[PDB]
């Protein structure tokens, strides 16, 4: 058999009476999930996977952005110079997973082997009809609600030599971020715990020491759109936007509590389907309050650092393509022979 | 074709900040990462950082963190560089550059996607001069010729504390080419600019023979006839 | 953060010969990511190889890359007019020193000339005293000031001009710059010049105030 290109259908548990968005869009969208899963393993074969160059990662953003034009209207559209209104409803916007499923004639290979870093062989492979269930969270910096690695911290990166490679990384357990709004009504932000957050720090630093055996040092974001110099997801139907200073500053050598994030709800926001601006009604009343966990982080490392004894990562995102391949990175479509 | 064009040179005192302008055509600026690189007259060249215009986000060398920020208007295809806290070490060129494409047609293209490196495609470049000095005309002093090396004699004048560039120096008004060396301008740590232009000429010849060096202004609307001659 | 070294970092070489630029990278790199570029006259760089090997646009094949693991080096099979110029490697973010060619011609010794400030300005509070350095080759020279038999250090400036059109030689001035007092208060300025078309360092003087 061959990679190859071809239009996946998709599956998921939604409801016909949930008025929920996704729900709503995958009702028309998906069919139910499979009653009969089987993976079947391939004895003695070796197949090469790129995540970077991943088609399925394609047809996963072009369906999450049709979803997202359908469910939720902003009341105005800033797309160049022009202007588009319309009607401006709040709504229940809750994602649920979402399975993607081989057509006939075509096949899923899914990567075994749990220490696979994206890109390379795999000597561990099975087929499957569809893959796990994907939560289609759209955030910056943090990834929430995802998958988690098996035994240790991965860090994915097609070349991390390269600084202005995009880096994936996976935990090994998750952290809770719980984010309020209080019954200022814009006012709003995130509690997480610092024990746990430090622990994951520390993982981090030991699978990045892999690559740089060096003092690793996590600053802050250092310019882009706020989508992106912040912490940025939905709940509620709102747009929140959490400063992530709290969470990134810190030295880590070779050796010799509630971490407060403040976070804003926007009504102008730069859309990540394409270049634009929409503008959304204000605020709903009442208390807001979304617990998630945090199950990865897309970094960037400083380039330049022409002799230094560290080397910086800072909190990235923005091409939410990288939050899909966080999840598909161990698939890829083949069509059989 | 390709095109990235940049602002024109920019005269700036120090602690003043300045703005370059890096206006692209000829593909679609929202899909390709756009690098700035430093070279400082008569030295190497030097990464600044990437700012990807898709989201703004950035990617600068700590040398130059404090110093550099960069951003975009998508809708007018334009990069910007500006340089906050000028001091005399940030008087350079600066270019704006970009790699080579990979999208391929593909449907969702992001300049992060690409190697970046490979760079291709350079705006002309920008010269940023920092200096505290306003326009200024030059003075001109003779340097004055017994002095022979090379069986011959020298004379020149010094064109000293303009501002700015550049200065022309003719010698007889202009009949006068050949043995004439016009040296690179230093600007000097005042703010403002010094050179020489001397020329050898027979020893056996002065006094005999009349050397004037001309030298021109255009900003200041000056000019100097200087004659050089041995001081008796 | 992957160094990159260029040495020589000056070749003077001519007309129709065979010249080979040296790149190397501080650890082992895939050869798809080294770039050579070439430079003219501070201009905007242009891109002569890609991948360590690929031609770039409108590259004759008298350019060749080559090389692997830390080591590369850009040929130039039979050097021609127009390949004049400084030429840059490129690794990721770092970029080489740079490697100027330069027309090799035989050691011409500088001719030597001293010029005291005119009495014009240092009625303006400024002595300027010049050492001229004519028409030499190669360019390697070094200028030392001394007053009253002491030497002088970081009040001086060297400018020099690009190699002659004609001849191949560089000429190079420097400037001593002494407050008006300074230099009424020392009578001997000389400047002394070392140069390999010298056998011996080279000398020029004046006492201030004679003829
Ligand atoms: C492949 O991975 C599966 C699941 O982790 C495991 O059960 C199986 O033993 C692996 N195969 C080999 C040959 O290790
Ligand atoms: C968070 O992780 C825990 C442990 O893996 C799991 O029980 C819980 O369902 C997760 N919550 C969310 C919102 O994914
Ligand atoms: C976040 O909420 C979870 C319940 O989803 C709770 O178990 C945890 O203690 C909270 N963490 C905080 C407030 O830091
Ligand atoms: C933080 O997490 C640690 C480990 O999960 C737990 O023992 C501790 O009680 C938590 N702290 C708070 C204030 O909830
Ligand atoms: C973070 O966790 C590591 C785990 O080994 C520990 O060494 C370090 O002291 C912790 N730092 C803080 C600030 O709690
Ligand atoms: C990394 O550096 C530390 C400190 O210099 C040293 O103890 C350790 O052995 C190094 N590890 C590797 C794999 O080089
Ligand atoms: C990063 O931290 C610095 C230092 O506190 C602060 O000035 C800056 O605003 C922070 N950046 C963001 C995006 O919050
Ligand atoms: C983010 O938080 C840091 C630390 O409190 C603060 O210095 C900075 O101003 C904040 N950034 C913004 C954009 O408010
Ligand atoms: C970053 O952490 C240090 C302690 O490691 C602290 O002194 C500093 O105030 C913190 N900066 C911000 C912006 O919170
Ligand atoms: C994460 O999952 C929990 C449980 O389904 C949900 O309440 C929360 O809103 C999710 N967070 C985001 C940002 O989707
Ligand atoms: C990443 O780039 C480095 C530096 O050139 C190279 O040595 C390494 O082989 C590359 N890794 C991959 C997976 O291509």
């Amino acid at each position: 058999w061959k990679e190859a290109e071809t239009t996946l259908f998709c599956a998921s548990d939604a409801k016909a009476y949930e008025t929920e968005k996704h729900n709503v869009w995958a009702t028309h969208a998906c069919v139910p999930t499979d009653p009969n899963p089987q993976e079947i393993h391939l004895e003695n074969v070796t197949e090469e996977f790129n995540m970077w160059k991943n088609n399925m990662v394609e047809q996963m953003h072009t369906d999450i952005i049709s979803l997202w034009d359908q469910s939720l209207k902003p009341c105005v559209k800033l797309t160049g110079g022009s202007a588009i209104t319309q009607a401006c409803p709040k709504v229940t916007f809750e994602p649920i997973p979402i399975h993607y499923c081989a057509p006939a004639g075509f096949a899923i290979l899914k990567c075994k082997d749990e220490e696979f870093n994206g890109i390379g062989p795999c000597k561990n492979v099975s087929t499957v009809q569809c893959t796990h269930g994907i939560k289609p969270v759209v955030s910056t910096q943090l990834l929430l609600n995802g998958s988690l690695a098996e035994k240790e911290v991965k860090i994915r990166c097609e070349n991390i030599t390269n600084n202005a490679k995009t880096i994936i990384v996976q935990l090994v357990n998750p952290v809770k971020i719980n984010c309020t709004r209080p019954n200022d009504i814009r006012q709003a932000h995130c509690n997480v715990n610092r024990t746990e957050w430090n622990n994951t720090l520390h993982q981090v630093v030991e699978q990045l020491r892999k690559h740089f055996n060096k003092t690793i040092n996590f600053a802050n974001s250092t310019g882009g759109d706020l989508e992106i110099t912040t912490h940025s997801f939905n709940c509620g139907g709102e747009f929140f936007y959490c400063n992530t200073t709290n969470l990134f500053n810190s030295t880590w050598n070779h050796t010799a509590d509630t971490i407060i994030l403040p976070c804003r709800i926007k009504q102008i926001i730069n859309m990540w389907q394409r270049v634009g601006q929409a503008m959304y009604a204000p605020p709903i009343r009442g208390v807001i309050r979304c617990e998630s966990n945090i199950t990865g982080l897309i970094l960037t490392r400083d380039g330049g650092n022409t002799n230094s004894t560290r080397e910086t990562f800072r909190p990235g995102g923005g091409d939410m393509r990288d939050n899909w391949r966080s999840e598909l990175y161990k698939y890829k479509v083949v069509k059989i022979e | 074709q390709v095109q990235l064009v940049q602002s024109g040179t920019q005269m700036k005192e120090p602690g003043a900040s300045v703005t370059i302008s890096c206006v692209t055509s000829g593909y679609e600026f929202v899909e390709i990462l756009i690098n700035w690189v430093r070279q400082v007259p008569g030295r190497g060249l030097e990464w600044m950082g990437w700012m990807n215009p898709r989201g703004g986000g950035v990617n600068y060398a700590r040398q130059f963190q404090g110093k550099v920020t960069m951003t975009r208007d998508v809708y007018r295809d334009t990069a910007y560089l500006t340089l906050s806290g000028l001091t005399s070490g940030d008087t350079a060129k600066y270019f704006c550059v970009r790699g080579r494409s990979c999208c391929g047609g593909r449907r969702h293209c992001n300049g992060a996607d690409c190697f970046n490196w490979d760079f291709q495609h350079w705006g002309q470049g920008t010269l940023v001069i920092v200096s505290p000095a306003s326009t200024k005309g030059p003075s001109v002093f003779p340097l004055a010729p017994k002095s022979t090396s090379g069986g011959t004699a020298a004379l020149g004048c010094l064109v000293k504390d303009y501002f700015p560039e550049p200065v022309t120096v003719s010698w007889n008004s202009g009949a006068l080419t050949s043995g004439v060396h016009t040296f690179p301008a230093v600007l000097q740590s005042s703010g403002l600019y010094s050179l020489s232009s001397v020329v050898t000429v027979p020893s056996s010849s002065l006094g005999t023979q009349t050397y004037i060096c001309n030298v021109n202004h255009k900003p200041s609307n000056t000019k100097v006839d200087k004659k050089v001659e041995p001081k008796s | 953060y992957i160094g990159v070294t260029q040495s020589p970092a000056i070749l003077s070489v001519s007309l129709g010969e065979r010249v080979t630029l040296s790149c190397k990278t501080s650890q082992a790199i895939t050869p798809r990511h080294l770039v050579w570029h070439r430079q003219k006259g501070g201009q905007a760089p242009s891109l002569v190889m890609t991948g360590t090997s690929e031609r770039a646009s409108g590259i004759p094949d008298r350019f060749i890359g080559s090389g692997s693991g830390t080591d590369f080096t850009l040929t130039i099979t039979r050097l021609e007019a127009e390949d004049f110029a400084v030429y840059y490697c490129q690794c990721l973010e770092a970029f080489g020193q740079g490697t100027k060619l330069e027309i090799k011609r035989t050691v011409a010794a500088p001719s030597v000339f001293i010029f005291p400030p005119s009495d014009e300005q240092l009625k303006s509070g400024t002595a300027s005293v010049v050492c001229l350095l004519n028409n030499f080759y190669p360019r390697e020279a070094k200028v030392q000031w001394k007053v009253d038999n002491a030497l002088q250090s970081g009040n001086s400036q060297e400018s020099v001009t690009e190699q002659d059109s004609k001849d191949s030689t560089y000429s190079l001035s420097s400037t001593l710059t002494l407050s008006k007092a300074d230099y009424e208060k020392h009578k001997v300025y000389a400047c002394e010049v070392t140069h390999q078309g010298l056998s011996s360092p080279v000398t020029k003087s004046f006492n201030r105030g004679e003829c």
